[PDB]
């Protein structure tokens, strides 16, 4: 059907260096080429089109080139905001075709995270269960390591957490997990531990509470 | 301004069928093509067909041409596009773009499932001592226990969007959902301004607005 191979599929760039990306025609398509810049939660956005053009509004950062079958991406001053995943796509023939994608994360300084924790509400625990959630905000590189200790006892198997994609305006990242018990095993316990490990930190960051108001 | 607004049925059947919508405004509906697009999350995006809102004239990619059927309405200036016998293949993002795909819509989220819809429980994640930084204050809500995504959540009714962190869902044990969102506030006006969270879960009518207070 005309495929468009893209690569490559991750790139790692810092602010200001130049990215390039590539997308090579299965047949050839002499110019209808498009490329489209999808931010995280986003729909995809125009950004180039008949392989060089650049949609209005598009930065000067943008260039686009090739004919016949190789055509590239290139970004220069790299900015933050221009982290995303990135389509191209034939319309020279149907049915119109989209190159496989590149995320372009952003490489930054090490930042450590903030840590935060939240005991349960008491409208959930009249519910009959307890989540005891533990926030580490925006930090860098995105590798981080929680462990829920209650009374000094490590846990496993009552937690969940997930990672943000990476922020637009300071290429940090963000984390948020939770540890879910019930209101019985809750309430045997007084001391709610999140032990935070990260490469910004020379040691184990530790965020408690025991159970007041 | 040239808009897009696509919507319809998040949950649905397998084996069953489902009609999704785009409501054009900003623009003469008639005067342009419409594409619809297929993306599966962290995959890459696929051209489904397009149709002529002034003729009903088609063009399906040969992969959709029996899974999807295009239609438009002149008078709500709005196309359609169903979706038949569905399968857990046909779970993805569906959006609606102009002839130019210089416009697109926001997207709407299908998930193809047999198990019943569970609406969200919004408990909230109270700035306290504990949640303190540099002078600011975390705070949230957590939405747990329900099925399927999306659940949308906003801030003050969209008036507070910087330091809000809405984190991708985990999937617990039971097969329900849950996330957390959370905002950086100053700790020093804590005790004039107010912050709500708005939480829409579409599949069970759930709409709640749960007002954050510090631990008292």
């Amino acid at each position: 059907e005309l495929v468009m191979t893209q690569t490559p599929k991750f790139m790692s760039t810092t602010v200001g260096d130049r990215v390039s990306i590539t997308c090579k025609a299965s047949q050839n398509v002499g110019t209808p080429v498009a490329w489209y810049q999808q931010k995280p939660g986003q729909s995809p956005k125009l950004l180039i089109y008949s392989a060089s053009n650049r949609y209005t509004g598009v930065p000067d950062r943008f260039t686009g080139s090739g004919s016949g079958t190789d055509f590239t991406l290139t970004i220069s001053n790299m900015q933050s905001e221009d982290l995303a995943d990135y389509f191209c796509q034939q319309y020279s023939s149907y049915p119109l075709t989209f190159g496989g994608g590149t995320k372009v994360e952003i490489k930054r300084t090490v930042a450590a995270p903030s840590v935060f924790i939240f005991p349960p509400s008491d409208e959930q625990l009249k519910s009959g269960t307890a989540s005891v959630v533990c926030l580490l905000n925006n930090f860098y590189p995105r590798e981080a390591k929680v462990q829920w200790k209650v009374d000094n006892a490590l846990q496993s198997g009552n937690s969940q957490e997930s990672v943000t994609e990476q922020d637009s305006k300071d290429s940090t990242y963000s984390l948020s997990s939770t540890l879910t018990l019930s209101k019985a095993d809750y309430e045997k316990h007084k001391v709610y531990a999140c032990e935070v490990t990260h490469q910004g930190l020379s040691s184990p960051v530790t965020k408690s509470f025991n159970r007041g108001e | 301004q040239v808009q897009l607004l696509e919507s319809g049925a998040e949950l649905v059947k397998p084996g069953a069928s489902v009609k999704l919508s785009c409501k054009a405004s900003g623009y003469t509906f008639t005067s342009y093509w419409m594409h619809w697009v297929k993306q599966r999350p962290g995959r890459g995006l696929e051209w489904i067909g397009m149709i002529d809102p002034n003729s009903g004239g088609t063009k399906y990619n040969e992969k959709f041409k029996s899974k999807a059927t295009l239609t438009v309405d002149k008078p709500s200036n709005t196309a359609y596009m169903q979706l038949s016998s569905l399968t857990s293949e046909d779970s993805a993002v569906y959006y609606c773009t102009r002839r130019d795909m210089d416009y697109w819509g926001a997207g709407t989220t299908v998930t193809v499932s047999s198990a019943s819809t569970k609406g969200p429980s919004v408990f909230p994640l109270a700035p306290s001592s504990k949640s303190t930084s540099g002078g600011t204050a975390a705070l949230g809500c957590l939405v747990k226990d329900y099925f399927p995504e999306p659940v949308t959540v906003s801030w003050n009714s969209g008036a507070l969007t910087s330091g809000v962190h809405t984190f991708p869902a985990v999937l617990q044990s039971s097969g329900l959902y849950s996330l957390s969102s959370v905002v950086t506030v100053p700790s020093s006006s804590l005790g004039t301004q107010t912050y709500i969270c708005n939480v829409n879960h579409k599949p069970s009518n759930t709409k709640v607005d749960k007002k954050v207070e510090p631990k008292s």
